[PDB]
């Protein structure tokens, strides 16, 4: 065998372990999701509560993308930076050659190309974090979730970290419950609840919520963070919940 | 990365030999046996063409003699493929000095240069070294009627009589007794094929798997000539020395 | 002498057919409205040349954009120019009219002079001859003109800039962009001529 | 740097080299060698442009050096003029080419001959019984072309080198401050003390 | 990033063989049977059309090449390494002789650029060997028709008729006995077809045959008239039905 | 064994890493089909959208590279996103130097030719894909040619790939037995897609909803992907007879 | 160059 | 195991043990302490010797006039990071006349350590670092990790003994946040954090190193006689 | 300073009967100086004869490119190139230096040795290729040399009367050009015998 | 003096066949009319060199591309890569060339200028005699030529050239490129310009011109 | 260079 020692190899399954390896790293990390709303996309994480000595709401860690994406990330942290820093240069190029803001379609792409090519070479090491990521373009909204392999879809609902199948659970539910569809404050308030729900699988360390939103009606169709008496009454519903 | 797959080809055995230098060499003792005799009025190249089909174009194939240019020819063992990178090599050398100087190239120079690039690829670069051995027969008027041989080593020395490929510990040996200074060329002919016929692997000494070239001072007043011995003419020395 | 005008269905691009090298004419019937995309075109003033090599980037750019992100905005298209314009300034003697039809944006024209800077314009007009008929054209333009309308007011336009412009002259052609498709219209010296 | 002459005789090859370097309205010195030693048996002199001169001159007595060295063996005159004109036949072509003229005498010790090389910047070579660079040539070599016989020995040489020398002492317009004889013969190369 | 891979994978083992060039041989012996046999007034290259499937087009897979106007090629071995090299021969037909001397080369001297690739492929950094054996057979003015064999080594031999690939042995020994050097270039063609029906063991047909000669000056098929220097192409690719009409008198 | 690892011959002649590129081909477990009409080349793929959460509208294997050539890809979606990407920048690049539309069979080999490099060079691995391409082409009419990890290409009749490929293709070559010629004798391609539709429902032994399946067309001059009410509307057809 |  | 030959390569369990072999490295080091008020930021670092004849290895490096770290692990990667540091400041200032924010600053040393992780032939970076900083939204202290991890914090320790310093600020979080306008009282609380990491050696004169930043103190080191007073 | 013109020189090529003549003068000047009167402008390579007007040290330098490339081609071609290949080295070759070129004006002249149908061929200095029947001209008397052949040359002249037409054509040709003359050398060239004849000719 | 002239079922291009330098004729029967690919021709004005040298090195990549695609080439492909080398080189290439050809698209006429600006036409006409041969084209062309039509209307273009340009002389080359059929080169399709008896022979009586030195060359090894 |  060593098929796994290399990045790019083919075991002669026809599979790269060192992807599948890389799928582990995500599989360890903190719980982050995805829902897509009427006219939107909300994007929440779990922030893990280590000491008493980390500064509340000063570790973002969801990201901007131009102004119209947010990005979040499970697994290793610096890999998802690495990756946001590409999105950012590849949404730059891209305005400044066809003057519009980039595409979530074709944003997604951009990232997708970029993490395929890690699996090409045994030189690099593949990216260690499924990435949740989409916004509003011309076309309306748009979520997408991005694999360590390069692999990405379009989602109705998405979720990855140490959580995710009980994400996974209560997406499925909302999106069986609202056919013609979520609004976007009812999504801030269901991601909330979807956050607290999927912290029974890490639940030794209390945690920090964090919640973004881009909504052609309530943001203007740009990435804004969710703070103060939105976030506070999001909090409040996912606490009535739970009890 | 990729430090996996490197065969690390220019490093010192605990010894201190050059792992790929010895291998390339004993590569090289397989190939066709190729000798080189030199006479005090000229130089004799015979070459063993390996292991011929019948169906084999003769007249028309190069396989072991070259030439360099007018007074320097080379006979080769080992990869033929590796040898016409070096020739074509040797050859531009030979034209860019004539280019700078105005001047044929000395032997030496042509056949130390060439033996550079052979070292260069043992010291530096990662790849496998050439595996050829060459016998350098070529005149200059500095030092007349000259025998080299290089190897992928690198390293050159100059020769009276000298074999490389198959068989040179029985060919030296046999060259070392019957070789003399005054010798002729017309002995220098007889002495190679003797010496080939003796020393072959093969049942008997056919004109279809030799190659044969002599330089001598045999043209018309105090110039060279190359003669590339055609297959009727290697049939016709044959039986004139009693061999067939 | 080259014109691009937006109207109520949506945009139409005119031109002149004389190429000049000095005072000869080296082609009387030359087609001076390029397309860059099914309904993205460009009227070339300036180097030829240039306006061809510029044209034909573009033209490949947008090929490329659309096998990707699909069907390109009018200002997409407008900004490769401007792109390739602005930044080999130097090298470049192009001013390009840019016009396209979208379902949403409807008619849309986009100047761009020698400098590279772009202008959105209701209605644009370019090359030497179009120095002659800047005062009728600012006089006879109305927005949401009508198909026929808009076709009259650059014949008549064109006409003027080809009688006082020694370096326009030939037929004018005519490219209309609407959502029922693209329409290619000539006019021969006979007919605008006597106008 | 301006007067630098050559005679090639029976048996030796004689370089007249003048002594004054100027610069401005000042002679700077009076006792220049403007020669090099490439060989045993082969002499350069040179002319041309400040610095470039001393730099070109330098360079290929250091490459002539590094050859004799290396195969324990001297070039022969031909083979040096050979070289010698290659590097200014690439200079010519250079970013800033070597404006240096040169004489190339030497002894051929296989041939037994005294060979006289001429080469100009653009890398111009010719083989000559006499030579001259610059204005020197518009007088000896008329001169040469009447009293010079092939069959000469290095006295007679010598004389008809200080026929040249005074000539141009006589009509030349600047005080070149005399010259330094050098003969290159089998012997090798020795300097005439008094001149 | 970038290729890390500059150093040799092809190396000499402790025996003096080298590795690769020996498993690329025998990548070649796996490979489908190829032949050539030289006449006195032309050349014929042959091999089977192995179809990878039925409902394949047999005809768009195209194993015997035009290399230059009067030199072609076929191969036995691993069919898309023979595709670039073809793709390569041609351009270094141009690029180092046509565009310099305004004339195409002599075969000798384009086999010769063709087993220079194939000899860095054995030495250069981070490559593999070309896994084929060519049969190269042309004509030019001063050499006449000539048949050369390219090893994955770069070694090439001139051939008065060879066979290689599959069934190469038995192949070469069939050569030997009816090979003359009176062969006229039709009796070459039968003594082809002859060959190669011992080693193909389904259809023998002009659909699974593949056959091309360099022959005599085509003038109907050079597309142009008024440059009587110009006579057009010695290579030919025989047609479907041509094959057929001379397996019939077989 | 490092001879497995990397792109180097194996002692019995073979690159285990091109064998093993292969095996990542049917890794989706999908298999497609594509067969020529008269004036058109339909292209067919199954579509399986497993989990609930996805957009199903972004699920695809069939792309469009230029106007007139598809592609759709046997293998995982980021290789195959790699080769649509690859090939739409050299179609386009075609278009810009050439000044005529990159044929579908040039596309292929040019493909291939990159495919092929991947087999020699080290740094490189192969892409786990088979890349199947379809025009209609202005000089060679409609055209089917299909791309491997080991660089081969080759124009098809038809035919179909996937784990239950040779089903699919015994089946193919029955019907080109029985018809005795080398396309579907049909005018309209909308009966060439139910002809696809109909022959992998034999051959698979399993039936369709509109959501199952995926189609590209390709006519003269454009190449097109059919929506879930296209591909509903043909099977109604199939269904009605 | 040629140059409306 | 046979996964830790290089940090381009992922154990079956998706970790990188060249990266976690560069963390064990700080462990190895001497212990250094952090914590901030709302108007101050304070680093105490226990410094190293080599014996009694050698000096102790400094450990406080100076970034801008406001902003600096402390080092605990490899000190040639701490000067390379510090460099980088001073550059980007530079940068923020002579370019766009603006005082580099902490928490860019931390995102930059992340996103640099990161590139290091990824690449072959490349090693992390073997140094943890304390940033302290005052910019235009007050008082800051990050903690770097050449994993590419940066946490923004009131008060932490890393090094040897690192525990004891981290428990005892976990403790007294609410005394020492609100020590505002007062120097002296916020080193105090330092000082003590980083005695809680002390075995069998106590702080000396030439052993203890103190810096501090905040709303009208420039960025400045205190060793020697300067620190009598906290000991 | 106009290189065509500073060192001056000519050449002349000619077609008779079976065979063909190339000549050239043999002056080598600075402008006004003459400097050398051995200056001679044709070269062989086989029984290919290539002649050089133009700047000098471009003349020598093409030479030993020629030669160079010429012993490379019949190391690998093991053959001696022929006229018509030759012709289109030196056109690649000059037009290499498209936009820093040789100041030359080469003419090529030979006996194809498969054929025997003599040709001769002349160059401008970016190598476009002048074939001719007749004759080829090239030097600082070019207009002299095109007014004397134009008028003398007529077609199948014997190799004894093609000297004499080609001879007459160089030195009356010559005593026009200031920087022309000095000396002249002819090229009889015949199937397999070649005869060379230095001419006397005024010598200002 | 080159022209184009689009005809029934393909298209015809001529040229004359004289060469100068300055005022000099250099050459009284050059080619001006270069073969691209069998069907694809090319008629250059300009610098003699860059036009033979564009037309070899297009036409080299012209065959490789052929081989490579399996396909004839095309007018267009020779327009593209022609017009993008020439730009490249901002006009320094002073080749003006009509491409004319027959390839599966149908039958093509263009004009390539020095800076890279390609112009099309059903007739054209290039070079210093181009003023001379339009003026006959514009007086005698129309639509539906036969082939007999357009040889005549070319070679008419041609001679208006030869006798009223300086520039132009010697004779008519012409090249006919039909759908479906060869391409065929006329070499000198009209020589006019045929130089008369001379007065006088100008052969010298043997011995005639004074000789120093005689010696045998050895051109042999 | 020569230069229809
Ligand atoms: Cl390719
Ligand atoms: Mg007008
Ligand atoms: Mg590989
Ligand atoms: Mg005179
Ligand atoms: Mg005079």
């Amino acid at each position: 065998t060593g098929y796994d020692l290399s990045n790019s190899v083919f075991s002669p399954d026809g599979r790269n372990f060192q992807v599948e390896y890389a799928v582990k790293a995500v599989e360890n990390g903190t719980t982050s999701i995805g829902i897509k709303c009427n006219d939107g996309v909300v994007f929440a994480v779990e922030k893990l509560i280590t000491s008493k000595l980390l500064v509340p709401q000063k570790n973002v860690k969801i990201q901007v993308v131009d102004r119209h994406i947010g990005c979040v990330y499970s697994g290793l942290i610096p890999d998802g930076r690495h990756l946001v820093n590409r999105g950012r240069e590849e949404a730059a190029s891209f305005k400044k050659l066809y003057k519009t803001p980039i595409p979530i379609p074709a944003f997604a792409d951009r990232l997708g190309q970029y993490v395929q090519a890690h699996t090409l070479y045994n030189s690099v090491r593949p990216f260690g974090v499924s990435t949740i990521f989409g916004g509003v373009d011309k076309n309306g909204a748009h979520l997408y979730m991005l694999e360590p392999s390069g692999s990405y879809w379009g989602y109705k609902g998405a979720a990855t970290g140490k959580g995710r199948q009980s994400a996974k659970a209560e997406l499925e539910k909302l999106v069986d419950h609202h056919p013609e569809g979520l609004s976007a404050r009812e999504a801030v308030k269901q991601a909330a609840k979807i956050i607290y729900l999927a912290h029974e699988d890490n639940k030794e360390k209390d945690f920090e919520l964090e919640i973004s939103w881009c909504s052609l009606s309530e943001t203007n169709g740009l990435h804004k963070f969710v703070k103060g008496d939105l976030l506070q009454e999001a909090i409040d519903f996912a606490q009535k919940e739970i009890n | 990365g990729s430090r996996r797959y490197d065969s690390r080809t220019t490093i010192f055995s605990p010894e201190g030999r050059l792992y790929q230098v010895e291998y390339a060499l004993e590569s090289i003792s397989h190939a066709g046996t190729a000798i080189g005799i030199m006479a005090s009025d000229g130089i004799v190249l015979a070459a063993e063409r390996k292991v011929t089909s019948t169906l084999l174009e003769q007249d028309t194939s190069t396989e072991k003699l070259y030439k360099l240019n007018d007074k320097i020819a080379v006979a080769v063992a080992g990869l033929t493929a590796d040898a016409e990178i070096l020739i074509n090599t040797a050859r531009i050398h030979a034209q860019n000095y004539l280019k700078t100087y105005n001047e044929d190239i000395p032997v030496e120079i042509l056949v130390r240069r060439l033996s550079d690039i052979k070292q260069g690829y043992t010291q530096h670069g990662g790849l496998r070294p050439f595996g050829v051995s060459f016998i350098y027969a070529g005149y200059d008027d500095r030092y007349g009627y000259q025998l080299y041989t290089s190897n992928p080593s690198g390293n050159y020395t100059g020769w009276k009589a000298i074999s490389v490929g198959a068989n040179t510990s029985a060919a030296q040996t046999l060259l070392q007794m019957d070789y003399k200074d005054d010798m002729k060329v017309d002995d220098a002919i007889e002495l190679a094929l003797k010496t080939l016929s003796k020393t072959t692997d093969s049942s008997a000494l056919t004109y279809d798997r030799l190659e044969f070239a002599t330089i001598r001072k045999g043209a018309n007043d105090g110039e060279v000539y190359q003669k590339i011995f055609k297959p009727q003419e290697i049939k016709d020395i044959l039986v004139k020395t009693g061999i067939t | 002498s080259i014109m691009a005008v937006t109207f109520k269905d949506g945009v139409i691009l005119g031109a002149d057919s004389r190429t000049t090298t000095g005072a000869y004419i080296a082609n009387r019937v030359t087609d001076k409205l390029t397309r860059v995309h099914d309904k993205i075109w460009c009227c070339r003033s300036g180097s030829a040349a240039d306006t061809q090599a510029i044209a034909d980037i573009v033209q490949y750019h947008l090929e490329l954009y659309t096998s990707q992100y699909g069907t390109p905005s009018t200002e997409t298209a407008a900004s490769v120019f401007k792109e390739l314009c602005y930044e080999n300034k130097d090298n470049l003697t192009a001013g390009i009219i840019v016009a396209g039809y979208d379902d949403k944006n409807k008619g849309e024209v986009y100047t761009i002079p020698l400098g590279g800077s772009v202008h959105k314009l209701p209605y644009a007009i370019a090359g030497s001859g179009s120095t002659f008929i800047y005062g009728y054209c600012d006089k006879n333009f109305r927005e949401n003109m009508s198909k026929e309308e808009t076709v009259d007011f650059i014949k008549h336009s064109l006409s003027q800039a080809i009688k006082w412009d020694g370096s326009s002259g030939g037929v004018i052609r005519m490219v209309v962009l609407t959502a029922a498709g693209v329409e290619r219209l000539i006019f021969y010296p006979d007919e605008y001529e006597q106008l | 740097m301006d007067i630098i002459l050559g005679i090639r005789v029976q048996d030796s090859v004689i370089l007249a080299s003048s002594k004054a370097v100027t610069r401005g309205i000042s002679v700077l010195k009076d006792s220049d060698d403007k020669t090099r030693q490439l060989s045993p048996h082969t002499l350069m002199s040179f002319a041309g442009e400040a610095g470039d001169t001393v730099q070109f001159a330098e360079y290929i007595q250091a490459n002539i050096q590094l050859y004799s060295i290396r195969e324990d063996y001297e070039l022969s005159p031909q083979a040096v003029s050979s070289f010698v004109r290659q590097e200014l036949a690439k200079s010519i072509r250079s970013r800033r080419p070597y404006q240096v003229n040169v004489l190339i005498g030497g002894y051929d010790k296989k041939k037994n001959k005294p060979e006289l090389y001429q080469i100009d910047y653009l890398g111009t070579k010719v083989e000559l019984p006499y030579g001259a660079h610059g204005y020197s040539g518009f007088y000896t070599f008329s001169l040469l072309d009447h009293h010079y016989r092939p069959d000469m020995t290095t006295e007679e040489g010598l004389d008809l080198l200080k026929l040249c020398v005074q000539e141009l002492e006589k009509r030349m317009p600047m005080d070149f401050k005399g010259v330094i004889v050098k003969i290159v013969d089998k012997d090798g190369i020795r300097q005439v003390d008094d001149f | 990033m970038t290729d890390r891979y500059s150093f040799s994978l092809t190396t000499f083992s402790p025996s003096g063989k080298l590795g690769q060039i020996d498993y690329a041989l025998t990548a070649v012996k796996q490979g489908v049977t190829s032949l050539g046999i030289k006449a006195t007034n032309g050349v014929v290259i042959a091999t089977e059309k192995k179809s990878s499937s039925p409902l394949a087009m047999s005809e768009t897979l195209s194993k015997v090449s035009l290399l230059t106007p009067d030199i072609g090629a076929v191969y036995s071995g691993m069919g898309p390494d023979y595709r670039v090299l073809v793709d390569k021969s041609r351009k270094v037909a141009h690029t180092s002789y046509k565009r310099i001397y305004g004339e195409y080369p002599p075969t000798k001297l384009l086999v010769s650029e063709v087993a220079k690739i194939m000899q860095e492929a054995t030495q250069s950094g981070g490559v593999r060997p070309f896994g084929v054996s060519l049969l190269i057979a042309g004509h030019d003015e001063f050499n006449g028709f000539s048949l050369y064999q390219v090893d994955p080594s770069g070694s090439y031999f001139p051939w008065k008729a060879t066979a290689i690939g599959k069934g190469s042995v038995a192949a070469k020994t069939f050569l030997e006995k009816r090979w003359n050097d009176e062969l006229e270039l039709e009796d070459a063609i039968h003594i082809a077809l002859l060959t190669l029906k011992e080693s193909v063991e389904g259809e023998f047909n002009g659909d699974t045959i593949e056959l091309a000669i360099i022959g005599d000056e085509n003038p109907d098929l050079l597309g142009y008239t008024g440059i009587p220097t110009d006579k057009g192409p010695r290579f030919r690719k025989l047609t479907s039905q041509e094959i057929n009409d001379r397996l019939e008198a077989l | 064994g490092y001879d497995r690892h990397i792109t180097i011959f194996s002692p019995e002649g073979r690159l285990y890493q091109v064998e093993y590129a292969f095996k990542a081909t049917n890794q989706t477990n999908i298999n497609s089909l594509a067969v020529r009409g008269k004036d058109c080349t339909v292209v067919i793929s199954q579509k399986k959208v497993p989990d609930k959460l996805l957009d199903p509208t972004t699920v695809s294997y069939i792309f469009c590279i230029s106007r007139t050539i598809g592609m759709v890809v046997n293998g995982p979606i980021p290789d195959a996103r790699n080769a649509a990407l690859r090939a739409k920048a050299e179609a386009a690049e075609f278009r810009y130097k050439y000044g005529y539309d990159m044929p579908c069979d040039v596309l292929a080999k040019r493909m291939a030719n990159l495919s092929q490099i991947y087999t020699q060079r080290a740094y490189m691995r192969p892409l786990g894909v088979i890349l199947t391409f379809v025009s209609v082409d202005e000089e060679l009419g409609p055209s089917i040619y299909k791309t491997d990890p080991a660089g081969y290409y080759v124009g098809y009749k038809a035919t179909a790939t996937g784990p239950k490929q040779q089903e699919i293709t015994t089946n193919l070559e029955n019907h080109f037995k029985k018809s005795k010629i080398d396309h579907i004798n049909e005018e309209s391609w909308e009966k060439v897609v139910e002809f696809a539709i109909t022959h992998m429902i034999d051959a698979l032994g399993t039936e369709f909803s509109k959501n199952d399946l995926e189609v590209g067309v390709a006519t003269k001059d454009k190449f097109f992907t059919l929506s879930a009410e296209n591909i509903e509307e043909r099977l109604v057809a199939i269904a009605e007879q | 160059x040629a140059y409306x | 195991n046979n996964y830790d030959g290089d940090t381009v390569t992922f154990s079956p369990t998706g970790r990188l043990f060249q990266v976690e072999y560069a963390l064990e490295a700080i462990k190895q080091g001497s212990v250094t302490v952090g914590l901030r008020s709302n108007t101050h930021a304070v680093l105490v670092a226990l410094k190293r010797n080599a014996d009694e004849l050698s000096s102790y290895q400094k450990k406080i490096i100076k970034c801008d006039e406001h902003m600096g770290l402390s080092l605990a692990g490899l000190a040639p990667d701490a000067r390379v990071l510090s460099n980088y540091l001073r550059q980007q400041c530079n940068y923020s200032s002579l370019v766009f006349n603006r005082k580099l924010a902490v928490e860019r600053a931390g995102h930059l040393l992340c996103d640099k350590a990161q590139k290091n992780t990824q690449s072959y032939g490349g090693r992390p970076y073997g140094v943890g670092l304390l940033i302290i900083g005052y910019d235009k939204s007050g008082a800051h202290l990050l903690e770097f990790q050449p994993s590419g991890n940066v946490t923004e914090l009131y008060g932490t320790a890393i090094g040897a003994r690192s525990q004891g310093a981290k428990t005892y600020l976990e403790r007294t979080l609410d005394t020492f946040i609100k020590i505002d306008g007062n120097p002296d009282e916020l080193i105090k609380a330092g000082v003590e954090a980083i005695s809680q990491s002390l075995r069998d050696e106590s702080l000396t004169v030439d052993n203890l190193s103190i810096a501090i930043v905040g709303k009208d103190t420039p960025f400045t080191i205190y060793d020697g006689e300067a620190v009598a007073k906290y000991i | 300073s106009d290189p065509s013109s500073i060192n001056g020189g000519i050449v002349v090529a000619m077609t008779g009967k079976d065979c063909v003549a190339i000549a050239c003068d043999l002056r080598l000047g600075s402008q006004s100086l003459g400097v050398s009167n051995k200056f001679e402008k044709i070269f062989h390579y086989g029984h290919v004869f290539l002649g050089i007007t133009g700047l000098a040290t471009d003349v020598t330098t093409l030479n030993e490119m020629f030669r160079y490339k010429t012993n490379l081609y019949k190391l690998k071609e093991e053959r001696a190139i022929e006229p018509e290949t030759f012709t289109q080295l030196v056109s690649s070759s000059l037009y290499e230096r498209r936009f820093g070129p040789y100041f030359v004006g080469p003419v090529v002249a030979g006996i194809n040795s498969k054929s025997g149908k003599p040709f001769i061929a002349g160059f401008d200095l970016i190598g476009c290729i002048d074939e001719a029947k007749d004759f080829i001209v090239s030097g600082t008397a070019s207009d002299q040399l095109f007014g004397m052949c134009e008028s003398l040359y007529e077609p199948n002249l014997e190799p004894e009367d093609l000297f004499e037409t080609i001879s007459q054509a160089l030195l009356n040709a010559a005593d026009r050009d200031a920087l022309s003359g000095w000396g002249a050398v002819v090229y009889i060239i015949k199937k397999d015998e070649v005869v060379k004849r230095y001419l006397k000719m005024r010598q200002d | 003096t080159i022209v184009g002239v689009k005809f029934n079922n393909g298209v015809v291009i001529a040229a004359d066949t004289r060469s100068t330098q300055g005022p000099i004729v250099a050459d009284k029967n050059c080619a001006k009319l270069h073969r691209i690919s069998p069907k694809i021709w090319c008629a250059g004005a300009g610098t003699a060199a860059d036009t033979e040298a564009v037309t070899q090195l297009i036409g080299s990549n012209i065959e490789l591309h052929s081989l490579y695609t399996s396909r004839e080439p095309r007018v267009v492909s020779a327009l593209q890569m022609l017009k993008q080398h020439l730009f490249k080189y901002q006009g320094h290439i002073g080749a003006y060339l009509i491409v004319a050809g027959v390839d599966p698209t149908g039958s093509h006429l263009f004009s390539i200028h020095a800076h890279g600006s390609t112009d099309v036409g059903y007739y054209l006409s290039l070079g210093s005699g181009s003023l001379a041969a339009m003026a006959v084209l514009e007086s005698h062309w129309k639509q539906d030529l036969t082939k007999e039509e357009a040889i005549k209307l070319a070679s008419d273009a041609i001679q208006a050239g030869i006798w009223n340009d300086l520039g132009s002389g010697s004779n008519v080359d012409v090249c006919v490129m039909e759908i479906g059929k060869d391409a065929e080169y006329l070499r000198n399709y009209l020589t006019p310009n045929v130089r008369e008896e001379k007065q006088k022979s100008y052969k010298f009586p043997r011995g005639t011109t004074a000789v120093l030195k005689e010696s045998i060359v050895n051109i042999c090894d």
